[PDB]
């Protein structure tokens, strides 16, 4: 009914807020991205450390892993993407092209293909072996908070602070939807893993679920404080079926996702939230905190 | 000056 979601490491090597933390598929390894501009790669289960990644001339605000667990994307203050090669610590290409700070990256599935989200307004798509831009997406009128691809690639859903989650065609970059709701600053959005929905964080203290496709409001989720950051949330669906967030009262919030309830709310952390990760096979949740904090932390359920 | 990253700082909204 409800998890047991208890502190098993605290990862400490940042010395600058930690803006994003990412699983690696395969479910082996955690990187971890910061405003010191290094992306950091630990044991996914022991929480070791494992090698440092440097070369950005500003710091990062968010990173993603490609399908087989061998290439990351960051996305920096310094206008640029990087690709680099995990195992090896290499910057395989530099995506350039934006004309003010990268904000979110994604691969898609098939990991070709990456897409990202700026200050600029626009979203990209980028050719994974060229590092070339393939299209520039006119998409929002205000920072863009998120970029992320669905189950089959076909589609990326954008959020911006423009209040507005729009829906493109991968292939022909159309704009397929635009969701409205009764709009406040939209700071977070992703599919769901089946691809039935997409989850957006709002700067109002509210996450929703959204069917997409009837462009309709399901679920929202309530009770944590998010008003200033764009705060990662998540689908946890190894176990019991969870929303995942951070929050700005310095607490990791877990809520039953079918009835909207809290079920737990995870203290340990000592500044805000920004980022929380849920790992692919292990009921295990990455979470990460901002300046004053700076520390990582791996929690481990049985449900 | 160069350990900045917008993520990590709110919203300017006034």
């Amino acid at each position: 009914v409800k998890p047991n979601y208890a502190l098993k490491f605290t990862l400490a090597g940042h010395t600058k807020a930690v803006s994003s933390v990412k699983f690696s598929p395969n479910g082996e390894w955690l990187a971890s991205s910061s405003a010191d501009k290094l992306i950091k790669i630990w044991g996914a289960y022991d929480g070791k450390f494992e090698k440092t990644i440097s070369g950005h001339k500003l710091g990062i605000s968010d990173v993603a892993w490609s399908s087989d667990s061998n290439l990351l994307v960051s996305a920096s203050d310094d206008k640029t993407l990087k690709i680099w090669d995990v195992s090896s610590g290499k910057c395989l290409k530099t995506l350039k092209g934006h004309s003010n700070y990268v904000f979110c990256c994604n691969f898609n599935p098939q990991s070709n293909l990456i897409v990202s989200g700026s200050f600029d307004e626009s979203v990209r798509i980028w050719d994974v072996k060229t590092g070339k831009c393939l299209k520039t997406l006119p998409a929002h009128s205000d920072p863009v908070s998120a970029v992320h691809f669905n189950r089959d690639g076909s589609l990326i859903v954008s959020s911006s602070y423009d209040g507005l989650c729009r829906i493109w065609d991968t292939a022909s970059g159309q704009c397929l939807k635009t969701l409205i709701d009764d709009n406040p600053p939209v700071s977070f959005v992703k599919f769901s893993p089946n691809g039935k929905y997409i989850l957006a964080a709002t700067l109002d203290n509210t996450l929703k679920l959204w069917d997409y496709s009837k462009g309709k409001c399901l679920k929202t989720y309530t009770g944590h404080k998010n008003e200033k950051y764009c705060i990662f949330a998540n689908f946890s669906v190894t176990g019991g079926k969870w929303i995942v967030s951070g929050s700005e009262d310095n607490l990791v919030y877990i809520w039953n996702l079918q009835t909207k309830e809290i079920v737990q709310k995870l203290q340990g952390h000592t500044d805000v939230v920004i980022s929380t990760a849920c790992h692919p096979t292990e009921n295990i949740i990455a979470s990460a905190a901002l300046e004053n904090d700076k520390t990582i932390k791996l929690w481990k359920s049985d449900c | 000056g160069t350990c900045v990253a917008a993520r990590t700082r709110p919203v300017l909204s006034y």
